[PDB]
């Protein structure tokens, strides 16, 4: 398949990297990059930044850039 | 027949239930010895002509008091018109009764009329294939 | 020559010997079954357990364990309630 | 992402040093190298298994064996190939095979 | 009696009391044998005792083929030698035998018909199943194999006595069936 | 159905002489006689050859023609061609403890001796007209 | 005979890596020189807790290390146990016999332990 | 306790998409769904080798002993009730053999014998042990041979079984081996494929029997035979 | 309306005999056995807490069962019958006609 496969594989690792203590945001090369997505589309590019990483309750904006939200979550 | 129909659908189930689970089945153990030695016995048993409202009183115990009651007793035939119907017009003896049924065989009370049994000379034609009969006009005209 | 004595059936020792080279499913690290996981979930939306347990080739409670993390059960009144591998 | 057994035989060392000369002179990168390594892995093992059409015999005696991932890796001591045609003594042989 | 039984194999479990990798162990074991699809457990033989071994992730030794007690503990020992030389800090825990079998022949053949009508309420022989009778007794835990040809095979043990006194209570009993 | 194929053809109907199994599963011919006084049901097995035809879509159709196997029993009617007591003389019928002018045509079933009466129903595939006088 | 299997499993070689060279953009001329390359290279102990008490129980581990002799690659069918041998079921597999290549189809052996 | 609902006779109580809004709900446990398809089991399964009924009932007795005792719930169903088949041929003293069970079993012999090893281990009861006297009119009867042949073989058996040349052999291949004795020397002659077909032991236990039995030939007959 | 169902006493619908050990009792006492369980099954199925749907087929499996013991030979329904025929000899059939 394709376009709906590698965000499962996004989601995930940016969470196992927010439990190491990672509170930093992250842009979405520096996620691509360990998540060995480097082919990924353009397309799918401009889709998870336009609606698939501001729809979901788990992403905050953060000057621009992507990270966890522990604030919404109980902690 | 109605019997072989249910014998081959307990078949069909039980290879069904052996090939769902991918492998092959053992044709002995398939087919259901129990139904046709058991049912031809519980009708021809009981009478009861059908797998328990078909026809009833089909099968008889023999008549063994004389050997005249056993002969009347095999050579006999029955009537579905139910035997309580207060009718007149099926029960009389018919024109067409000649020599074909007794006209003095009858047994008396409720079934007068319904039960009768086969005169002295009187075959009942058994059955053939009309295919020769069929292909002989074919060859005719 | 009917229900000879044979002290065990054809189909049965067919069935028998092949159960001993196609193996028992032995149980896998969790990367590569979610790896497969997702890679059957690319294919199509929805799955039945026993269709995932074919594909994926795993033991069903061991499959059921790693998909109670990640996966979720919706109702559906049409056939049954089965399962969702969607994260969300 | 194949078997990847006969790599370590002479034909798989004079290929992968082949592979090195053309990559120290940069005419070639890595990735095609291990696309060529791979390409005549499977065509080694296909010509095996279709175009081999003899058999051998061999006797001998086993001191250590082992299994690990579906891998053997069995070591032999006075080794006796024979064969119809042709017998062959040898001191000590390693078996490897897999699946 | 004047003859006494001779041990093949003592089945004995020990503990090393921590978790292993089998993985890591066939890897780098000399004589690893460890396939997943046919059990949840890593073989391991050595030829001096000539002995077999077998381990779980659970940590958990489980040795047989010894010839003696005394055998059994020093292959344990070698094969917690072993587990421990590849890094994992295996102990030698609550070490117990839990199984011996003996054998010996009697050197006079046996109605076996005749002692399964006297011990019917102990004694099982069926020889469609199994050529040889089947025998077990209350007071040891031990069922016994007398066969026509005199052979007789003790298994289910705790100790070498429950051996001795498990043939010894059998003898003049089979010593009435002499052919 | 399951992917492979099997297809049971059924073939010729073989009838043997009516018997009797007892304790140890010894075959003998029944007596009607015996099927009278040990209340036995006098019938006959009847076997099937079956042709058990395989497909694994790799043209490999290979069947098996699994011969007589056996499926019931059909209670014989006495006297009848397929009965055991078929042309047999005076004397054997009476060595046999069954009567010679015994007219059979009656089964046997469970010792009791049961005739099927002729039913009698309005003749098939021809056309009537009736007037419903109501 | 094991020259002319070895030109055809060249052949197959140089008929299977032309659609990959197509692929991705190499040029067909490499491949003839890789072959002209290819054809050049080869032509009372109370206390249990410690274990020390015992040594060289152990054999050489250098036979592995080495891999100097002969090493035969080859697939296997079925191996059985027979409390004494192992039973060999082979398919086709390769060796090298002191330099010159074997080959075979089908293989049954035997070892003792 | 139950009462079944059966078809409508009137119209009336049809649905909107029929289905008569009036059926037998069935639930009766499932012990007794279970007992119900096993005696269904054992009936079906001692019809085929045609068994008299008082041995289906002493199965049925037995499942149900073995069902209530509560110690064999790890193991199928079909293999308590082939077990309880064996038990119940057995005691009434017309024993078959554990191939003739395995021919109309869906079931191996190796599970049939740990059932039937369990079995006597669980209930507590004693079975005589076979003697060869027993399968001799079975075999001679479904062979089709006749009375002399009948005693002959069976005085063969016995005097083979009780002057020992057979220690330890099992009495099935002594008893197809009288079978042999007798047919080999009479008009009638049947061959090892056959003697093997209807008694389960294969050729080479008949030749095994044969080699070992040929000596001492006259003894083992009967007074009288008409060789 | 009725809303507590008089139970007969067991001379109404005694036990027969048949070989002995059988003890079978009258069709009364096996349709009452029904109705006390299908009766139990809805009142702790009130809290148990089901579908609506599931309440409202049960109820009217209910009706039908004590219709059928009250009056059986009325149109529509199908006739309550033991295993293996016999229909079941309600009051009506107890009273009304030759035998009544």
């Amino acid at each position: 398949g394709y376009k709906f496969g590698v965000l499962a594989k996004i989601v995930n690792y940016m969470k196992t990297r927010h439990q190491r203590g990672d509170t930093h945001p992250l842009t979405l090369d520096e996620i691509l990059d360990e998540t060995q997505h480097l082919d990924i589309g353009l397309k799918q590019k401009q889709w998870l930044m336009t609606e698939a990483l501001v729809n979901n309750p788990k992403i905050e904006v953060i000057d621009g850039k992507y990270a966890f939200k522990p604030k919404y979550n109980v902690r | 027949r109605g019997m072989f129909k249910n014998l081959l659908k307990e078949v069909r189930i039980y290879a069904q239930k052996f090939i769902d689970r991918g492998k092959d089945f053992n044709l002995e153990l398939a087919i259901k010895t129990r139904i046709i030695s058991d049912g031809l016995k519980y009708s021809l048993a009981t009478g009861n002509w059908g797998d328990q409202q078909a026809r009833a009183g089909v099968s008889q115990v023999l008549n063994r008091l004389t050997f005249a009651s056993t002969l009347s007793h095999l050579r006999r035939l029955n009537s579905p018109i139910g035997r309580d119907g207060k009718l007149a017009k099926p029960r009389q003896l018919h024109n067409t009764l000649w020599g074909m049924v007794c006209p003095a065989e009858t047994p008396e009370g409720h079934a007068v009329g319904l039960v009768k049994n086969l005169a002295l000379m009187a075959y009942i034609s058994v059955g053939s294939q009309p295919s020769p009969i069929l292909e002989f006009l074919e060859e005719w005209s | 020559t009917n229900y000879k004595p044979v002290a065990n059936h054809q189909y049965n020792i067919e069935y028998e010997r092949k159960k001993k080279e196609d193996g028992k499913r032995a149980r896998a690290d969790k990367q590569h079954v979610l790896d497969m996981l997702f890679s059957a979930f690319e294919k199509h939306q929805y799955y039945n357990l026993k269709d995932l347990v074919d594909i994926t080739k795993q033991p069903v409670v061991y499959l059921k364990e790693i998909l109670k993390e990640i996966g979720v059960q919706n109702v559906k009144g049409i056939h049954k309630n089965t399962w969702e591998l969607k994260p969300e | 992402m194949a078997y990847q057994l006969y790599r370590n035989t002479t034909l798989g060392n004079s290929l992968q040093e082949s592979l090195d000369e053309l990559i120290q002179s940069q005419q070639i990168t890595p990735q095609l190298a291990l696309q060529v390594l791979l390409q005549f892995d499977k065509a080694i093992n296909a010509a095996l298994a279709q175009r081999v059409r003899n058999r051998v015999n061999f006797r001998g005696s086993l001191n250590t064996y082992r299994f690990c991932d579906n891998v053997w890796t069995f070591v032999l001591n006075d080794v006796e190939f024979r064969e119809v045609t042709e017998l062959i003594k040898v001191d000590k042989v390693k078996i490897v095979a897999c699946d | 009696s004047g003859i006494v039984p001779q041990l093949q194999n003592i089945v004995s479990t020990v503990n090393l009391g921590c978790k292993l990798d089998l993985k890591t162990i066939a890897l780098r074991a000399r004589n690893a044998e460890y396939n997943p699809k046919r059990f949840a457990a890593v073989i391991m033989r050595i030829r001096e005792p000539r002995t077999t071994a077998l381990i779980f992730s659970s940590g958990k030794m489980v040795c047989t083929g010894a010839k003696s007690e005394e055998q059994s503990r020093l292959a344990a020992r070698k094969y917690a030698r072993v587990v421990q030389k590849l890094g994992f800090p295996a102990k030698f825990l609550d070490f117990k035998i839990q199984n011996m079998v003996g054998s010996c022949d009697v050197k006079f053949p046996i109605r076996l018909e005749g002692l399964v009508l006297t011990h019917q309420q102990f004694s099982s022989y069926e020889p469609e199943l199994f050529p040889g009778l089947i025998y077990r007794m209350i007071k040891p835990r031990i069922v016994l194999l007398i066969f026509v040809s005199g052979k007789v095979v003790l298994t289910g043990a705790k100790v070498r006595a429950e051996i001795y006194e498990a043939f010894e209570n059998i003898y003049p009993i089979l010593k009435g069936f002499r052919k | 159905q399951a992917p492979p194929r099997y297809l049971l053809k059924f073939e010729q109907i073989y009838l043997s002489k009516p018997t009797h199994w007892e304790r140890d599963g010894a075959p003998s011919p029944m007596m009607p006689n015996e099927a009278r006084l040990r209340n036995l049901t006098y019938s006959a097995p009847l076997y099937v050859d079956i042709t058990k035809t395989v497909i694994k879509e790799g043209e490999e159709q290979l069947q098996t023609q699994h011969q007589k196997t056996f499926i019931g029993k059909i209670p014989i009617m006495l006297r009848s061609t397929y009965c055991l007591l078929n042309g047999l003389t005076d004397r054997d019928l009476c060595e046999l403890n069954e009567c010679p002018l015994d007219p059979g045509g009656y089964f046997i079933i469970n010792g009791s001796e049961k005739v099927l009466i002729a039913q009698e129903k309005m003749a098939t595939n021809t056309v009537y007209v009736f007037a419903k006088k109501d | 005979t094991v020259p002319k299997l070895y030109r055809s499993v060249i052949e197959d070689v140089i008929n299977d890596v032309r659609d990959i060279f197509l692929d991705d953009g190499v040029d067909e001329q490499v491949l003839m020189e890789l072959k002209t390359l290819w054809e050049n290279k080869l032509m009372g102990q109370v206390e249990e807790e410690p274990l020390n008490s015992e040594d060289d129980v152990s054999d050489e581990e250098g036979q592995e290390l080495f891999d100097t002799e002969n090493v035969v690659v080859c697939q296997y069918d079925k191996i059985h146990r027979s409390k004494n041998k192992w039973k060999f079921h082979l398919k086709d597999g390769i060796m090298n016999l002191n330099g010159r290549d074997y080959i075979f189809s089908k293989a049954i052996g035997d070892a003792e332990w | 306790l139950s009462t079944m609902i059966g078809k409508g006779t009137g119209a009336a109580s049809f649905d909107e998409f029929g289905n008569s809004k009036y059926q037998n709900r069935r639930t009766m446990s499932s012990s007794d769904r279970a007992m119900m398809n096993a005696f269904k089991e054992i009936t079906t399964m001692a019809d085929r080798i045609n068994l008299p009924r008082n041995i289906v009932d002493r199965t049925n007795n037995l499942f149900k002993q073995v069902y209530e005792q509560k110690s064999l719930k790890g193991r199928a169903n079909d293999a308590i009730a082939s077990a309880c088949l064996y038990i119940a041929c057995r005691q009434e003293g017309v024993p078959r053999t554990f191939k003739e069970i395995c021919a109309v079993s869906r079931i191996s012999k190796k599970e049939i014998g740990r059932c039937f090893k369990l079995i006597l281990k669980a209930l507590e009861t004693s079975v005589d042990l076979i003697t060869t006297g027993d399968f001799m009119s079975r075999f001679c009867s479904n062979l089709c041979l006749p009375k002399q042949v009948q005693m002959a073989a069976t005085h063969i058996a016995r005097k083979a079984v009780e002057l020992d040349l057979v220690p330890g052999r099992s009495p099935i291949s002594v008893a197809a081996a009288a079978i042999y004795m007798a047919s080999q020397a009479s008009a009638e002659k049947r061959t090892q494929k056959e003697i093997g077909d209807i008694a389960g032991v294969a050729d080479v236990t008949i030749r095994q029997s044969y080699r070992l039995i040929y000596p001492r030939a006259p003894d083992l007959f009967p007074t009288d035979f008409k060789f | 309306i009725v809303t507590v169902l008089p139970v007969p006493p067991l001379s109404v619908r005694p036990a027969v005999v048949m070989q002995g050990s059988a003890r079978n009792q009258d069709d009364l006492t096996h349709k009452l056995a029904d109705i006390v369980k299908i009766n139990n099954q809805l009142r702790r199925n009130e809290q148990n807490g089901a579908a609506a749907h599931v309440i409202a087929e049960d109820v009217k499996l209910l009706q039908f069962h004590v219709a059928t013991m009250v009056d059986n030979e009325l149109p529509g329904l199908p006739r309550a019958m033991q295993k293996s025929g016999r229909p079941l000899k309600s009051l009506k059939q107890r009273l009304k006609g030759k035998e009544g």
